[PDB]
């Protein structure tokens, strides 16, 4: 158990992290043609508007939350925000995700043209989001943010390369352990799935001149 | 590194532009190589398409990664004069999709054989070491024979090998020839011009062994019998570049943009030069989009409009204000001044045969063929036999020309046109009128069945002492059109508004076209022609030519052109375009295709009579000869079934036969020997006695039907075969969908020349072998399928009527899988045959019947009437009152050595065609050098024919169109007949010799040849009839001129001595079945038209995914919105079309451009793709020819009479089909009959 | 003032025979792959009709092109930059596969492999290329309305019938149809470029061809909505968008596009147009949409004007391009004779593929008619295709430029008929339309004779300029996979070097 603990929370996060990064770089340099969002909308427009927006607006709320939450307002106030704001986002996300999954599996045109990786990655995010929401009642048992303090302590030790990060997790509820592992696993699988589209969020567009012309080159 | 490049973000920004609306970037663009590398390819090869489109377009075949990937048109044709558009790029959408076939899911890769037939073949071979005897054991067992014939079209094909199928084929051919006769083996392949050598391959094998070569031009109804009637020419027309020289064009029943695609620009571009164009089609067709005026007569009634136009033309340009150009033109180039004899009737007269020199006392000083020379009056009232009539062609020389000269004194003369004003009296002549007859679907105009007209006549004192009244073709013609000439003819028009025998007011009723349009266009057209000296043209197609009365639609258009002097002038004339009939290097190709270099003659057969007979479509005939006779004919002298008229035509040597005699013709010689007489005499005596009979008399007795059939470059059972269900039942022996009862079951009248039996013989064909590159409908119903090379995998040559270039098909890569070129397939068959026949057939003697041939002296057969030797009306004289009876020796073991070498007859006898011959020794000498020679065996020392290229070089070296040396000898031979020099037409190119390798580098223009009547020149475009008019060469007709008057007994009695309006016929195919098998939805009778489709060339490309995707995904039928709405049909609904002949299933295309009353199922969508089961037959739905049936016309059976004499594809019955009506209804149950459980039901 | 050049195209609809050869060759070469089997870069539509995709001309429905806001500024109809990003998770206007057609194939192998003893004749049924499943029925295709295929009430929903009393055209005698072949317009103010969030679409400087970079495209699929001609097709398999590339691999060396060289009707002309890129926004944002046509003509520069010639040179236009521009058939048809007009100028994209309107047979009338100003040939007022329909298609509803084009074509015909039939000079029709005899004869040379060298005047794109053609000539095409193509920085993780480059530097300067 202690062995599995240091593995998953002291070693594994660096395996996943190194793979995430060098895999992203290598696929970017050697796989431009494979770097796309892989829209399936044209093949079946039904329910995509509701589902994709629920899913994306939800998962993006959580991403902002998770990011500034674990990597930067007393702690218990943040926990309160995480459960209510984060929880609501998680509900939107999960509904969107389940709808997208039902579609990917049962809409003939989408199912016939999917890759295995698309089913796998989506199925894992639906589990991860379900897991995420399931931790809410556990955090509720500790409204003083003591659980959140453990989780953030671990997150911060990991990203600053301070060893012993797993100690911070002493006594946190099991469910948080699962959520942390599946989440890291998602990073490990990231460069080998459609998730690479995330790197490409088109921020530059907001300030770009409309017409583009490329010179002889 | 692309990732690191992202940091040069800032560095790659160049200047902005348009006030900040734009930004120039200096960024990497290497990714662009991705599309560059797709375009790149290994090489391009020149090739073309061996399909029946008339396109004849040269393409660039791109090979990439060692595979054929796509094609784009070649654009390097020799350019036309500066004042004419060039031909490039040609092409069409069907052609652009051909590359799809090479590796597609429907490509035939290996020889295939029906499983049941393979299991029996192998079991038979285990018991009979000799394959002929193994075949005997299967075919002579009724149960065995039937087990494989009923499997036809029912699955079970298994992979075989070339060795296995070649042995079976050879064994079956030997068995058949040995036991029934060479003529029980046959081959069907069409249009050799699209791939000369490929056609020649099977034809050559068949011809060597004595099998029958089936015709195609007449069978497909592309042959316009009106052409041989008027000109004594199968078909000769101006090239498309010549349209550009016209200043007034009517596209009549010709959908130029769709069916003459690569040539359409000449039509769209000539408009910019000020040329006016008019479209005449019942629907709003693609051709209408390109014209200045759209006229829409009721389909099938065009002849009426043409008659009214002619009326106006004669009225205004010949009578009221005589056109100098027109008058002189009809005086010199038509039979108008010729004299017609009047026959006494009860109270009036009928037009009889034309007066011959032989009729007068001194025979007009005419000693040679006086009964074959026509007579006119000169402007000085004297009688004369002018130069050029058919009697001057044979037995003498130097007078067969159109010089206006006296055939006796050789002095210049001038022909008088009308007797009006110098007649001894006015006689009343009756003219037939059929405009009051017709079905309920067409408007009629009642007058009288016989219309009396006052004609100026002149009594003459004949040679036999009797006296007779005569008039000119001209006068008879003006009367027939209803032109009042001052004699106060009550049946002549007093104005264009007078409803009479044939006015603009009259035609408006019949056709629905406004009389003022008829008048205005007739006028514009004649005025344009008068001003330009003949530059008015009519482009005409199957929209008019596929009606039962195609001859009336054509003679009507043709008379318009004649009266305006347009035939024979560049920019003017009759421009008939249908299938690709013009194989330009004709006399170079004929010996190769029919083995005339080795044996003469071959066994040509006219296919319409052949299938009417053998697929037993006559057992269901509903049309009677009686109902087609002139009301002025003796009905009693024309009794019998339409098939009886064919049998009589055959025994009189008018039309060919197949099988020929009721006895194996390889056995006749043996019997003649024992009886002490030479074969010819023994045959004639046996025929007079009845010990030997023409096989046509007993087609079902078990020995008189074809048994082996070769099909290649054809989809006979899915495209061209009219009466599809009859072919399946009678030729194949399979389930069929015929809905009606035969003559017997309806207790009708049996024929008088042919045996009758109530249970007709079925499954006649013992072996059906089909060569193709895709599994077609015909392959699906065959016994053996042989994979053939596509057009991009073999060498061959192609020519067309549309342009003057000869160019090649080439192999871009060797044939894929186990495919082989047609040439190699037949060579291998000939080779196996040669060994398999040893011990069964040796050096044999064959008795072959040959009909009397047009363009041979024998054409001068029966000059004044029709005598049937079998009726004792005359003696049986082969070559005159019956067919020639020829002896042909065949060396069966030497078939392969012969097939693969150019025979000795080219040297011994020579070469020729179209009535002229020449020496061809120097060519044979050249050929020994180009093809090398046989080192030993039967053909030692002769040039070789091993490869398709050797065969092509033979075609090029022998023909006058491709070898200037031959062209000069050919024109010299012709000069002997005419007495005028024509060699000047080719002297300037005498050194020209077209080579196969040179045309692979650049298509080459051919050389002016006597085989044709237009010129290949740098200053004048090719225009049919140009040589007759300008070189004074006669048209090959009785009179030597364009023949407006058809005086053959049968033409007179069937009411066609002069053109007349004839309403569409009643096939009576609908009233006996409509409502008999209701599915609960409304049914309605509609006219079934089958114009040619936009998404295929016939059925070729019909299964092509590109064409299916641009079309509607499979078989569809077009209906007007009103008919569809009446029937509850929405666009794309499944529908069923059916009648007595059978049924077809398809989806509807609903459209406003289709007029109510007609439906169009564009010509051929065939039977292999997207067709559900039929609710009428409970079988797979049929095709468009499942609702048609062959009905011949007697006038197309006339032989032994100058221009009306036989020629392979020159004359014969035609496969007309437009008069057909069908019942249409929405389908209810859509069952696919495939066990897939995926069927539908259409509500309501 | 910044001069740029582009090879423009003019299609003479008067000569189009609606054969689709152009569409089949284009498909064989560029879009026969799975993912774009349903995509027809060049496609031909019969009008009246709604086209491919269905009703693509309906911008209220599809949101293509530009709008001119009240403040005078241009904005994509799809939305401004933030509105567009806000639609990225699911483009609400995106056309679905069914707006094109469900691509299908047939089970031909069943004809070959059907078992012995089948109860009925075997047949090949349709199967979807998207799902691989049996299709009970084919219900649509890319050219489903070909030749008035469908009920008039259905075809007449054609957006071009706007503001026209269309009932009379449902009468058999008033029937009309024409063909509209189309490809990408390679616009001066492309809406696709402006609507792509990743900046993957660009206009090439040297020749104006507009491309979607296959490395950089991220599959946001907003460009498809942005293009008002609906000429960008999503490749459903690769997840990236693709479009007509104006055959740049051929144009680059001076050859015509495949769909141009293969045009059977000889209706396509390719010629250089010089344009002032600095004037693009100003012309595209003119207030009245009926002025966009003339405002675009105003951005085209006179290639024989020494002022333009010196500026072109200064701005880098190759000499052979200037020279081709001087003999450009496109410039003669669009600028001098005024025969060619833009396709839907109101989308404000400044399209570079123009069209000469078609003539048509005369309309139905009480009698055979009278000789008009053109004698036995038609007068423009008698043509059966309603001129307002053509104007909705080409001139933002203004019939004046459409009538001038047709009238001029008819005048040429009248003048030539006088000459070739009557053997007389008659410039009356020409005078009426403002053409001189020399102009009419030149129009005739290009439109009627139309020699190959006159239909296509395509100069080289000069791939040697600003690049290194020598090492590329020596090593292009050996696709072993060096991993170094596509970036300017030489560093690469696989420690490799470009095969078509020289890495040993000269040390002798
Ligand atoms: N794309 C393509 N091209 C091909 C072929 C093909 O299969 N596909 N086949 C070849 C061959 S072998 C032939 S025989 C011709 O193409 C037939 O075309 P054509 O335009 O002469 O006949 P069609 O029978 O199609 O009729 C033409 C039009 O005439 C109208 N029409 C039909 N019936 C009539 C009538 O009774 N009277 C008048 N005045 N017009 C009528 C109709 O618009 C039709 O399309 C030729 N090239
Ligand atoms: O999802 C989260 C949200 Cl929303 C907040 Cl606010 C904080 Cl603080 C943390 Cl840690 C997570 Cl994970
Ligand atoms: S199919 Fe015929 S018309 Fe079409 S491209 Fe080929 S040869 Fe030309
Ligand atoms: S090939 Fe030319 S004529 Fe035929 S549809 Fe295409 S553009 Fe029109
Ligand atoms: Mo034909």
């Amino acid at each position: 158990m202690q062995f599995l603990n240091m593995f998953f929370f002291d070693i594994y996060p660096y395996i996943a992290g190194a793979v995430f990064l060098i895999g992203s770089w290598l696929r970017y340099d050697y796989g431009q043609y494979t770097w796309r969002a892989a829209s399936s909308q044209m093949l079946d427009r039904k329910g995509m508007n509701l589902a994709s927006n629920l899913f994306h607006i939800g998962i993006l709320g959580i991403f902002v939350g998770h990011f500034f939450g674990m990597l930067t307002l007393p702690i218990e106030v943040k926990q309160k925000m995480a459960m209510f704001a984060g929880g609501a986002s998680g509900v939107l996300c999960l509904i969107g995700g389940v709808l997208l999954l039902k579609r990917r599996l049962f809409s003939p045109r989408v199912r016939a043209t999917t890759t295995g990786a698309d089913i796998l990655i989506l199925s894992l995010l639906v589990i991860q989001c379900a897991l995420g929401l399931l931790t809410i009642p556990f955090s509720a048992q500790h409204m003083d943010g003591s659980e959140m303090m453990k989780l953030v302590g671990w997150a911060q030790s990991v990203v600053t390369f301070h060893g012993g990060a797993s100690q911070h997790l002493d006594g946190v509820a099991f469910i948080f352990r699962l959520h942390l592992v599946l989440g890291m696993t998602l990073f490990l699988l990231f460069p080998f799935s459609r998730l690479i589209h995330i790197w490409s969020v088109p921020v530059e567009y907001l300030t770009r001149k409309y017409q583009l012309v490329r010179a002889r080159h | 590194s692309k990732f690191l490049d992202r940091f040069r973000y800032f560095k790659q920004k160049g200047e902005t532009f348009a006030d900040g609306h734009g930004q120039l970037l200096n960024t990497n663009r290497d990714w662009e190589d991705g599309y560059r590398q797709r375009w790149q390819h290994d090489k391009i090869v020149r090739s073309t398409h061996g399909v029946n489109c008339t396109g004849s377009c040269s393409w660039k075949i791109y090979v990439k990664n060692g595979l054929v990937t796509w094609e784009t048109q070649q654009t390097d044709y020799p350019r036309t004069r500066p004042d004419l558009p060039n031909h490039e790029p040609r092409g069409c959408p069907r052609g652009a999709s051909y590359s799809w076939y090479l590796y597609s899911a429907n490509r035939l890769k290996y020889p295939m054989m029906r499983k049941r037939l393979m299991k029996m073949w192998r079991e038979a071979k285990a018991l009979h070491s000799d394959p002929v005897e193994a075949w005997a054991s299967i075919i002579e067992d009724a149960d065995k024979a039937k087990s494989f014939k009923q499997a036809r079209g029912r699955g079970g094909f298994v992979r075989s090998s070339w060795q296995e199928v070649n042995e079976l084929i050879a064994a079956s051919n030997v068995y058949t020839i040995k036991n029934y006769g060479p003529d029980r083996v046959a081959g069907f392949s069409p249009i050799p011009a699209m791939s000369m050598v490929s056609y020649a391959s099977g034809a050559r094998y068949l011809s060597l062994i004595g099998g029958t070569c089936l015709s195609f031009y007449d069978w497909y109804c592309d042959l316009p019998p009106a052409s041989p009637q008027t000109w004594g020419e199968q078909t000769d027309v101006p090239e498309s570049a010549d349209w550009y020289n016209s200043s007034y064009i009517i596209a009549w029943g010709s959908n130029v943009p769709q069916t003459r695609t690569p040539d359409a620009h000449f039509f769209t571009e000539v408009r910019y030069k000020g040329t006016k164009t008019v479209a005449v089609t019942p629907d709003y067709a693609e051709i209408a989009k390109l014209c200045d005026l759209w006229l829409a007569p009721k389909q099938g009634t065009d002849a009426a409009m043409a008659l009214a136009m002619g009326h106006v033309m004669l009225r205004e340009f010949h009578l009221d204000n005589p056109s100098q150009y027109f008058t002189d033109y009809v005086r010199r180039y038509t039979d108008m001044p010729m004299l017609v004899m009047l026959e006494e009737r009860d109270g009036y007269y009928a037009a009889g045969r034309m007066l011959r020199a032989a009729d007068l006392v001194d025979a007009l000083g005419q000693e040679n063929n006086p009964e074959w020379k026509t007579v006119a009056f000169n402007t000085n009232g004297e009688m004369v036999a002018p130069n050029g009539s058919i009697g001057f062609r044979w037995g003498e020389k130097g007078k067969w020309n159109l010089e206006q000269r006296d055939g006796k004194t050789g002095e210049e003369t001038e022909l008088q046109l009308s007797l009006l004003g110098s007649q001894d009296e006015i006689a009343e002549v009756g003219f037939p009128y059929f405009g009051g007859d017709g079905t309920e679907h067409f408007n009629k105009v009642e007058l009288e069945n016989v219309l009396l007209h006052k004609l100026p006549v002149k009594r003459l004192q004949l040679a036999d002492g009797s006296t007779a009244l005569v008039t000119t073709v001209y006068d008879l013609t003006l009367a027939n059109y209803g032109l009042e000439r001052g004699l106060n003819d009550v049946n002549c028009a007093t104005s264009y508004d007078d409803v009479k025998a044939y006015t603009p007011a009259w035609a408006e009723q019949i056709t629905g076209v406004s009389r003022s349009q008829i008048i205005r266009i007739a006028r514009e057209f004649a005025d344009n022609a008068d001003k330009t000296h003949g530059r008015s043209m009519i482009i005409v197609g199957a929209g008019l030519n596929h009606w039962y009365h195609l001859d009336m639609n054509y003679r009507g258009l043709i008379n318009m052109l004649i009266f305006c002097g347009c035939v024979g002038q560049s920019g003017g004339g009759w421009a008939h375009y249908v299938g690709q009939e013009k194989l330009r290097p004709q006399t170079g190709w004929q010996p190769l295709a029919f083995a005339l270099d080795w044996q003469r003659p071959a066994r040509h057969m006219n296919s319409t009579s052949y299938f009417y007979n053998h697929s037993s479509q006559w057992r269901y005939e509903t049309v009677t000869a009686e109902e087609l006779l002139s009301p002025m004919a003796d009905k009693s002298r024309y009794t019998g079934h339409l098939i009886d008229f064919n049998v009589r035509a055959e025994r009189m040597g008018w039309l060919p036969s197949a099988p020929q005699l009721g006895t194996n013709p390889l056995t006749i010689a043996g019997e003649a020997e024992k009886a002490g007489m030479n074969p010819v005499d023994y045959t004639v005596k046996s025929l007079k006695e009845g010990s030997i009979r023409f096989a046509a008399e007993q087609p079902e007795n078990g020995k008189n039907h074809p048994r082996n059939l070769f099909i290649w470059r054809s989809n006979l059972l899915g495209s061209s075969g009219k009466g599809h269900e009859f072919m399946l039942k009678y030729l194949l022996g399979t389930e069929h969908g015929i809905q009606g009862k035969d003559l017997g079951q309806q207790g009708g009248v049996k024929p008088e020349e042919v045996d009758w039996q109530d249970n007709g013989l079925e499954g006649k064909l013992d072996l059906v072998v089909t060569l193709d590159f895709r599994l077609s409908s015909t392959c699906l119903y065959s016994d053996i399928i042989l994979p053939t090379a596509t057009w991009y995998e073999k060498d061959d040559m192609n020519t067309s009527d549309m342009h003057p270039f000869i160019h090649p098909l080439s192999a871009a890569v060797d044939p894929a899988w186990e495919a082989k070129s047609d040439w190699e397939i037949y060579k291998a068959i000939a080779k196996k045959f040669s060994e398999v026949c040893v011990g069964h057939l040796g050096k044999e003697t064959d008795i072959v019947t040959l009909p009397i041939q047009h363009d041979s002296a024998a054409e001068l057969a029966q000059p004044l009437d029709v005598k049937d030797w079998k009726k004792g009306e005359c003696d049986l004289i082969p070559g005159k009152t019956a067919p020639h009876i020829m002896v042909v020796e065949r060396d069966y073991p030497a078939t392969y050595e012969r097939f693969t070498s150019i025979g000795p007859l080219m040297e011994k006898i020579g070469n020729g065609g179209k009535g002229i011959a020449w020496n061809t020794q120097s060519e044979m000498d050249l050929l020994r050098k180009l093809n090398y020679t046989k080192a030993e065996g039967p053909a030692k020392g002769q040039p070789m024919l091993n490869t398709a290229i050797d065969a092509a070089e033979m075609i090029l070296t022998l023909a006058p169109e491709t070898n200037g040396q031959v062209a000069v000898k050919a024109w010299a031979a012709l000069s002997e007949f005419t007495g005028r020099d024509h060699t000047h037409l080719a002297l300037n190119k005498e050194d020209e010799k077209i080579r196969f390798r040179d045309i692979q580098a650049q298509p080459r223009k051919i050389i002016s040849s006597p085989t044709w009547s237009g010129l290949e020149d740098e200053h004048v475009s090719y225009n049919a009839g140009y040589t007759n008019v300008h070189e004074l060469i006669p048209w090959r007709t009785l009179s030597g001129r364009q023949q407006l008057y058809q005086d053959h007994q049968w033409m007179r009695d069937f009411g066609e001595s002069l053109l007349v309006y004839r309403p569409p016929i009643d096939t009576r195919s609908v009233k006996e079945v409509i409502g008999q098998k209701s599915n609960g939805n409304q049914e309605k009778a509609l006219n079934f038209l089958t114009p040619h489709q936009k998404w295929g060339i016939h059925s070729t490309y019909s299964d092509n995914l590109l064409m299916l995707t641009l079309g509607r995904g499979g078989p569809v039928v077009w209906l007007s919105e009103a008919d569809a709405k009446d029937l509850g049909i929405a666009d794309n609904d499944w529908i069923e079309v059916f009648n007595s002949n059978g049924a077809l299933t398809a989806r509807a295309v609903v459209s406003q451009r289709v007029p109510a009353g007609m439906t169009m199922m564009y010509h051929a969508q065939e039977r292999i793709v997207n067709l559900p089961g039929s609710e009428i037959t409970q079988q797979r739905g049929g095709i468009h020819n499942s609702v048609t049936r062959i009905t011949p016309k007697p006038t197309h059976m006339i032989g032994g009479y100058a221009h009306l004499a036989y020629g392979f594809n020159y004359y014969g019955t035609v496969g007309s089909n437009r008069d057909e009506f069908v019942v249409v209804r929405k389908m209810k149950n859509i069952d696919w009959l495939d066990g897939e459980g995926n069927d539908q039901v259409q509500e309501s | 003032m910044k001069i740029r050049s582009q090879v423009g195209m003019v299609l003479n609809l008067d000569k189009c025979i609606g054969c689709h050869t152009c569409s089949v060759t284009a498909k064989n070469v560029w879009t026969s792959r799975e993912g774009v089997e349903y995509a027809w870069f060049n496609n031909v539509e019969t009008k009246p009709g709604q086209g491919f995709p269905t009703d693509w001309e309906n911008q209220e429905k599809y949101k293509g092109g530009w709008i001119r806001k009240i403040n005078g500024k241009l904005q994509p109809r799809m939305g401004n930059r933030a509105m567009l990003l806000g639609k990225i998770f699911a483009n609400p206007h995106l056309p679905g596969i069914d707006d094109y057609y469900e691509p299908f194939d047939f089970d031909y192998q069943n004809l070959h492999t059907a078992p012995e003893g089948s109860k009925s004749q075997p047949i090949a049924r349709p199967r979807s290329l998207i799902t691989g499943e049996r299709m009970a029925k084919i219900e649509k295709g890319p050219n489903w309305e070909d030749d008035l295929g469908g009920e008039f009430d259905k075809l007449a929903k054609d957006k071009n019938f706007d503001n026209i009393q269309k009932a009379m055209y449902s009468q058999f005698e008033n029937t009309f149809m024409m063909y509209l072949p189309r490809l990408c317009e390679h616009c001066l103010n492309p809406a696709c470029v402006a609507t792509c969030p990743s900046g993957a679409i660009y206009k090439r400087e040297e020749d104006g061809i507009v491309l979607i970079d296959q490395d950089k495209c991220r599959g946001w699929r907003m460009c498809i909505t942005g293009c008002p001609y609906k000429k960008i097709y999503f490749n459903w398999k690769s997840g990236k968008s693709e479009k007509c590339i104006f055959c740049y691999p051929r144009i680059e060396a001076g050859q015509p596009t495949v769909c141009s060289e293969t045009c059977v009707g000889r209706i396509r002309y390719l010629g250089v147009l010089l344009y002032d890129a600095d004037a693009i926004e100003r012309a595209a944002s003119t207030e009245n949409e009926k002025d966009l046509y003339q405002r675009q003509l105003d951005v085209f520069l006179d290639p024989n004007d020494p002022k333009v010639i010196e500026q072109a040179i200064k701005d880098g236009i190759p000499l052979s391009v200037i020279e081709a521009a001087q003999q450009s058939p496109v410039y003669k048809m669009a600028m001098e004779w005024k025969l060619a007009l833009p396709l839907h100028p109101e989308y404000r994209t400044l399209p570079m593929v123009w069209y000469v309107p078609p003539l048509s047979p005369i309309q139905s009338a009480a009698d055979a008619g009278e000789l008009g100003s053109n004698g036995i040939l038609p007068d423009v007022e008698s043509l059966r295709i309603p001129v307002q329909y053509l104007a909705n298609l080409l001139t933002a509803g203004d019939t004046k430029p459409v009538l001038r084009a047709l009238k001029r074509m008819l005048a040429m015909r009248h003048y030539k008929r006088a000459e070739t039939v009557d053997g007389k000079v008659d410039t009356r029709a020409l005078e009426e339309v403002g053409l001189t005899e020399a102009q009419a004869q030149e129009m005739y040379r290009y439109l009627a004779i139309a020699n190959y060298e006159d239909r296509f005047v395509v100069p080289s794109s000069h791939r040697e300029l600003a690049r290194e053609a020598f090492p590329e000539k020596n090593g292009c095409g050996f696709t072993f996979g060096d991993g170094c193509h596509g970036s300017d920085t030489k560093f690469n993780l696989f420690n490799s070097r470009r095969i078509d480059a020289i890495d040993v530097t000269s040390k002798t300067e």
